[PDB]
């Protein structure tokens, strides 16, 4: 519902809740000077990153990858005849299941109206076939 | 405030600065970067110990 700038079709920014205190941090030095003397290299110096990846809050781009969806396909012995049922699993768990029918629709409906009560008898017979 | 300052505070500062900015670059996590450098320390094993101070004047000339 909508696309907004932290969750869109192809990516969201992901953010929990932080449950620490908002600790603040100011004047960031070294024993060699302070932080805004040295910040236009400090970006080849690792430990001198001001962001954490275990803060709640950290920045991550995560592409949507669809998840492991699977066709049970019209063939298929499971399915009893043809039905393309639409998976998307966790390895083997069920998360949303997708009933495609109409595979075998054939317009009975439509038909039935062309005919008379006696001709249209026989299409009943070949709704459940057993 | 001249010679005695590049001998002293002032010198030594600039060299701290630059020998310090050349070591904070060596600390990354990084498999590869650990790796070579155990395999290579492999090296003063095979090497006779005469070629040590070859490897100190090398290693100097690494940090320029
Ligand atoms: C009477 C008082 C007596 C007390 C004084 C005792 C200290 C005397 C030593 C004085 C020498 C340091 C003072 C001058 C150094 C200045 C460093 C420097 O300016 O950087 C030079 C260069 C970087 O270039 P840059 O500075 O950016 O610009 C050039 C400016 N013309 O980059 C460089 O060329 C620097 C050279 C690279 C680093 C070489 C490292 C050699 C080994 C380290 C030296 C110390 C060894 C200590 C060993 C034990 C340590 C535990
Ligand atoms: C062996 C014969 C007797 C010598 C006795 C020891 C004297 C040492 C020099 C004074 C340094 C000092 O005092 O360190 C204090 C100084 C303060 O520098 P600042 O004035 O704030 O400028 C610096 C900031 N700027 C330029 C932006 C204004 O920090 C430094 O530079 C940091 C480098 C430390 C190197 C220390 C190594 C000591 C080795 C001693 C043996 C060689």
């Amino acid at each position: 519902a909508a696309q907004t700038k932290d969750n869109n079709d192809f990516y969201d920014v992901k953010t929990k809740k932080n449950d620490f205190f908002p600790v603040q941090v100011d004047g960031i030095e070294s024993s060699l000077g302070k932080y805004e003397e040295f910040a236009k290299d400090a970006h080849e110096w690792e430990s001198w990153n001001l962001q954490n990846e275990d803060h709640p809050e950290y920045p991550v781009k995560r592409t949507k990858i669809r998840h492991f969806t699977l066709n049970f396909g019209p063939q298929h012995p499971a399915a009893h005849g043809v039905l393309r049922l639409i998976l998307e699993l966790h390895g083997e768990e069920i998360l949303r299941s997708d009933p495609h029918v109409g595979l075998l629709h054939r317009g009975t409906e439509k038909l039935i109206e062309s005919k008379t009560y006696m001709q249209a008898l026989p299409y009943f017979d070949r709704l459940d076939y057993v | 405030r001249g010679i005695l300052q590049l001998f002293g505070p002032l010198g030594l500062w600039k060299l701290s600065t630059f020998i310090s900015s050349k070591l904070n670059k060596l600390v990354f996590l990084n498999i590869g970067f650990i790796l070579e450098i155990i395999v290579l320390s492999w090296l003063l094993i095979v090497f006779k110990v005469s070629l040590l101070k070859y490897i100190l004047l090398l290693i100097i000339f690494i940090i320029l």
